């Protein structure tokens, strides 16, 4: 399995 | 044996041809078990090793989920980085991802990673506390310094000891029968003369799993590391990987050589001489 | 900036004439990720080949599997024909079962 999505906003690079 | 499981992301700006591709590929070993396209022409998670197709339609939701975040995502990071460099809006560039947990013997977790590169260099990677960052230039310092605020280490530690081995640990049972087996190479030496006085020995390995392997060339029981051609390992399709190592030896000298073979599914490692 | 690809050219199975095989090329070590590969019968582009799902290694250099099907006969030569952005024409490298 990947990395889950956080729970807020996924943090771009 | 050890184990790991690996993530590939690929995301690939073509200025002029559209939004940036992702690519995902997942790994247990050197058996990939799943794809994420966003050029598919319907991007979904799609299986790619027979065990994980048992994994029910949440899982692929979930998956495909993700992954479209993470394409629209990193869609976000080329343009940051982009920036970061100050880059004009022409070229094409790329952002990679690689993490996954590795385990030892015991299951048990040794470590994690989580690397990223732009362009084919280290751009920011996780540290092993998991807990810290290093960046590789003032550009990833932005990104490590937006990832320290957003509190990202955290995350990544919580998968990496949590899910990802948690997982992985399913996969390795799911899969046991291939991903715990360990196929040892099929050997053989031949023999190819070059010259009135040299010859080649090919010291071949064919069908093994994992990937790892040594094999190298003594003479006289020493390594013939700098006078040894050694081609990359290389898979054959069928899950078994190949190799070869060859020496230009004097003619009439082949039985000073030995071809030495370390694998995994051996039950003991092989020492080979050319049969004429 | 960038790499140009390893080329190996290959068959799944130990290679025997009138015995249907698969010939693998497979292209490594390249950056960046777009890349050109045929595979060639006697010069000519073979249609419908497969390849492998974009992946790449601990340095971040790609790699792919190219694959087809094939019936290796003693005249008939086979090889993989390879572009990328670092080649100024493409390379062939032809198939040798000894390789």
């Amino acid at each position: 399995l990947p990395e889950p999505l956080p729970q807020g906003q996924l943090t771009a690079y | 044996g050890s184990h790991s499981m690996r993530y590939f992301y690929t995301a690939m700006s073509r200025p002029g041809r559209g939004e940036p591709r992702f690519i995902a590929v997942g790994y247990v070993d050197d058996t990939q078990f799943v794809r994420f396209d966003s050029d598919a022409a319907s991007p979904r998670t799609e299986p790619r090793a027979p065990w994980i197709e048992q994994e029910g339609p949440e899982y692929w939701d979930r998956n495909t989920q993700i992954f479209k975040t993470n394409t629209q995502t990193y869609r976000e990071s080329l343009r940051n980085l982009r920036g970061y460099y100050n880059q004009s809006e022409a070229g094409s560039h790329i952002i990679q991802r690689m993490y996954g947990c590795d385990l030892g013997p015991d299951g048990r977790l040794l470590r994690g990673h989580d690397q990223s590169a732009y362009d084919g260099k280290d751009y920011i990677a996780l540290n092993e506390d998991l807990s810290s960052w290093t960046a590789a230039d003032t550009a990833a310092q932005i990104t490590q310094r937006k990832w320290e605020a957003a509190a990202v280490a955290e995350q990544r530690r919580a998968y990496l000891e949590g899910l990802c081995v948690e997982w992985l640990r399913r996969y390795l049972e799911n899969g046991k029968e291939t991903l715990q087996r360990a196929d040892p190479p099929k050997t053989h030496v031949t023999h190819h003369p070059v010259s009135d006085h040299e010859a080649t020995l090919r010291c071949w390995a064919l069908g093994f799993y994992p990937a790892e392997i040594t094999l190298t060339w003594q003479r006289d029981g020493e390594d013939q590391t700098q006078d040894t051609e050694l081609v990359e390992t290389r898979p054959a399709g069928d899950r078994t990987f190949q190799k070869w190592a060859a020496v230009v030896v004097p003619s009439g000298e082949e039985q000073r050589y030995t071809c030495h073979v370390q694998h995994e599914g051996l039950p003991k490692p092989l020492t080979l001489r050319w049969e004429p | 900036i960038q790499r140009t690809p390893k080329i190996q050219v290959y068959s799944r199975h130990p290679a025997e004439n009138g015995k249907s095989n698969f010939l693998n090329c497979y292209v490594s070590g390249f950056h960046p990720s777009d890349i050109e590969v045929d595979l060639l019968k006697n010069g000519e582009r073979i249609e419908k080949v497969e390849h492998s799902d974009l992946s790449f290694s601990k340095d971040w250099s790609f790699y792919l599997l190219y694959y087809t099907e094939f019936t290796p006969t003693e005249k008939d030569e086979y090889a993989c024909r390879v572009n990328h952005v670092t080649l100024s024409q493409p390379k062939i490298v032809k198939w040798d079962r000894d390789m």
